[PDB]
């Protein structure tokens, strides 16, 4: 029962830091005076070990403590959170974490793994542990109406707009056909991170980034030079991810349900999440 | 035949609509057949079958499934119970007809929870609900977890909310906030209704409640005077679902064709059509 859980750096839901002199992570606790449970995840820097915490951290913990399962964290190769490509053709094959869970590099994924139809024909996906949608974060004193602005729709090389390479914000902007002005656009400009591309905004770089509204309002609550708009257009959810001959899968989602009814995803959502 | 799947729902508008045959023995228009069981009196299990026409924004559901996995069924409404309790440890409602194989499946706003999770398999959900807040426009107010609902008495004056009892939502409170519920019991309401008219005429400072309902409501209340919170202080975020039988071969098409219809934009059309208001 020693599960690989693969994850993702991507705050507030996984921070990564580095390891103290001696190989542990430092003992911290939160602004209202919870204990910050830390594990050590292993990842890119060859590998090395780092300190794992947050939200999606605190979740496998309440996950592999009602269940009963030892666990082993790390992040993800190649950074990215997976979608379907043709090899060189004839074959396809998932690259991310998605490509980490099916290959048998990774027994789980704990993430804030968005739920989608091209993802769960060959994955199971829990129940969802944070319902959300997609926003677009832009610099304070851009103006756009949202993905129906003008700027959005009919696209040119003065207002450039992107989000995350090989993510579920790519697959929705790519499988409809009816989005291909916009998707051809964002292909020449998408970033291989959010982080980076949160920092394009902020550098005046990039001028819209379209992502996850649970990531996006957080960091317009953190840096106040940034904001969201339009609201949502997109209502997804985020879910553990797991292959389709998982024992756990039954016991994940009842678990995952009673922590909504409980109040414990709302102790996590005002951890991590909330802020002004 | 294996094609052929029974379906139960429940009349609950706008999710399901049930009027009565064309007055060309046929139902026309945007409805399906559905056929209900009609009790002789109220003091008989004696009743006839009574054919009906099915509308709504879980029909459409129900019918785009149908065209997408590529299964014909046998539409009919349940009688004994609502969504589903579990009464002298048998399960009624939409819930009993699937857990005692009854229904192939269940179509209707039915609350993705834990407890019915242990003898049902749920889709994933199609709209997402859980425990809001409405108030009058210009009330602040974050959600359940403010302090001016657990700790009413530390505010001058203090708020005025309730909800309607023997419901998920009192439950809810009261296992989780204990005092908010003891609280509680002074201002509750008889219905959805009641509460509406409380919030409008300044006997009540809030309502607590289903969240995919009170955005219904708020967005068609008369003037736009009655405003629900932010959905990301909705607490315990769940969804309606579709439940099927414990091991169903159908939960797994079901799942992709949902999903489908939620990256489609179908889904956003049927809210617009359905649930969406003036406000
Ligand atoms: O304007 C109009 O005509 C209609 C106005 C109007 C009022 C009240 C209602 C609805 C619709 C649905 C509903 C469902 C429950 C209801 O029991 N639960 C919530 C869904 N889920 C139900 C369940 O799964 O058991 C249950 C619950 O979870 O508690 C209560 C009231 C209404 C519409």
């Amino acid at each position: 029962t020693r599960l690989k859980i693969v994850t993702i750096h991507q705050e507030p839901f996984v921070y990564v830091k580095p390891t103290m002199s001696d190989g542990t992570c430092k003992e911290e606790f939160t602004v209202n005076g919870d204990p910050v449970k830390k594990v050590i995840c292993t990842g890119p820097n060859h590998t090395v070990p780092q300190c794992c915490y947050g939200f999606c951290i605190d979740l496998l913990i309440k996950l592999a403590r009602t269940m009963n399962f030892t666990y082993e964290v790390h992040l993800v190769a190649d950074g990215k959170f997976g979608t379907q490509e043709r090899v060189n053709s004839n074959k396809k094959e998932w690259n991310g974490m998605m490509g980490e869970l099916l290959s048998g590099q990774a027994d789980m994924i704990v993430a804030p793994l968005t739920i989608n139809n091209e993802r769960a024909q060959y994955i199971e996906f829990s129940k969802p542990f944070k319902y959300q949608g997609l926003t677009i974060l832009v610099k304070k004193g851009t103006r756009i109406t949202g993905i129906n602005d003008p700027r959005l729709r009919n696209p040119s090389d003065k207002f450039i707009y992107a989000t995350v390479k090989q993510s579920s914000v790519d697959i929705y902007f790519r499988r409809q056909v009816e989005l291909s002005t916009m998707y051809r656009h964002m292909e020449k400009h998408n970033y291989e991170s959010a982080a980076e591309a949160i920092q394009a905004v902020r550098d005046n770089k990039l001028h819209a980034f379209i992502w996850d509204s649970a990531v996006l309002e957080f960091e317009a609550s953190q840096k106040c030079d940034l904001v969201t708009t339009g609201e949502l257009f997109f209502r997804s959810g985020f879910g553990i991810g797991m292959r389709k001959d998982s024992p756990w899968k039954q016991n994940v989602s009842l678990s995952i349900l009673k922590s909504h009814e409980n109040g414990f995803m709302e102790d996590l959502d005002k951890t991590w999440v909330r802020y002004q | 035949d294996d094609n052929h799947l029974s379906i139960v729902t429940l009349e609950e508008a706008p999710f399901v609509i049930v009027e009565d045959i064309d007055p060309t023995e046929t139902c026309v228009r945007n409805t399906v057949p559905c056929r209900k069981f009609v009790k002789i009196n109220n003091s008989t299990n004696e009743g006839m079958n009574v054919k009906k026409c099915c509308k709504g924004f879980c029909i459409d559901i129900l019918k785009k499934l149908s065209r997408t996995v590529k299964f014909t069924y046998d539409l009919y409404l349940v009688t004994n119970g609502k969504h589903g309790k579990k009464v002298n440890n048998v399960w009624n409602g939409m819930i009993g007809e699937v857990v005692y194989q009854r229904a192939v499946m269940a179509v209707g706003s039915l609350t993705i929870n834990e407890e019915r999770s242990e003898v049902v398999d749920f889709s994933v959900p199609f709209v997402e609900t859980g425990i809001s807040v409405m108030v009058s426009r210009g009330t602040q107010v974050t959600g359940l977890s403010d302090k001016k609902f657990q700790r009413p008495h530390d505010y001058s004056p203090p708020f005025r909310f309730g909800t309607v009892p023997n419901g998920s939502t009192e439950r809810n409170i009261r296992n989780n906030y204990p005092y908010m519920h003891q609280y509680m019991t002074r201002f509750n309401q008889r219905g959805v209704e009641d509460a509406l008219v409380s919030l409008k005429t300044g006997k009540l400072d809030a309502f607590i409640y289903d969240a995919a309902v009170l955005n219904y409501k708020a967005g068609r209340d008369e003037g736009c005077k009655l405003v629900t919170i932010g959905s990301g202080y909705i607490f315990a975020t769940t969804g309606y679902g579709i439940a099927l039988q414990k091991g169903s071969p159908w939960k797994r098409q079901i799942d992709l064709a949902l999903l489908q219809f939620v990256g489609d934009g179908e889904m956003e059309e049927l809210e617009t059509l359905w649930l969406t208001g003036i406000c």
